[PDB]
């Protein structure tokens, strides 16, 4: 249960697509967001156990 | 399995004194001192909600 409950709500950082290698033909940077967490009760009860 | 598109959203996040604050700027007109003007904000501000 606590690896279920470790596994299934975690931080999540994607970064963006305008990063600072920025190789030639770009104009346009966007940053990505996942909001991989739960925050209400009945979001924690669908935790998949097995 | 995912529903991934395009949205609007900031790139600064400020909290001033624990609470997330917005930065907003002005200067008063000729005549009015700074206290006038002072107190005219936090009268706009008062006659919002909480």
């Amino acid at each position: 249960v606590g690896s279920a409950l470790s596994a299934q709500n975690i931080q999540i950082s994607a970064g963006s697509i305008g990063s600072l290698p920025a190789v030639r033909g770009q104009t346009v940077t966007a940053t990505v967001t996942a909001q991989g967490q739960l925050g209400t009760a009945e979001e924690f009860g669908n935790v998949i156990l097995r | 399995i995912a529903t991934v598109s395009w949205q609007m959203g900031t790139e600064q996040s400020v909290r001033f004194n624990g609470y997330p604050a917005m930065e907003l700027s002005g200067s008063p007109a000729t005549g009015v001192s700074t206290g006038q003007a002072m107190e005219a904000v936090q009268k706009m501000v008062d006659e919002l909600g909480s």
